[PDB]
């Protein structure tokens, strides 16, 4: 218990997102090592969540929601929130 | 209404 405390996560997808547009962030599991990463997005529409197992030792996550609103993005390592998880993420309607 | 979507992956060593 508490492996997750050594795991860090950042990138634009844990800060802001646009509806229908993929939101990417990174998770660096160097210190905690290997384990089970469970990602949750909780909000007014269903997220599609993808992983990217990078050679750099980091893991990539991209998610897409379609409805603008306020989402919470959870990152658990071995079933336990990592620091600052849940992340509160505002998803806006796209521009352009 | 509120949807919660969970996906799991195993970050390798």
């Amino acid at each position: 218990m508490g492996g997750a405390h050594k795991v860090r996560a950042g990138g634009p997808g844990l800060e802001r997102a646009e509806a229908g547009v993929p939101a990417e962030f990174s998770i660096w599991t160097r210190e905690a090592g290997a384990g089970g990463l469970a990602i949750a997005v909780e909000g007014p529409s269903k997220a599609e969540i993808s992983f990217e197992d990078r050679k750099d030792g980091s893991c990539g996550v991209a998610y897409v929601v379609q409805e603008p609103g306020d989402y919470e993005v959870s990152v658990k390592f071995n079933e336990e929130h990592i620091p600052d998880s849940p992340f509160v993420v505002p998803v806006a309607s796209p521009s352009g | 209404a509120r949807i919660k979507a969970i996906n799991t992956f195993f970050a390798k060593n």
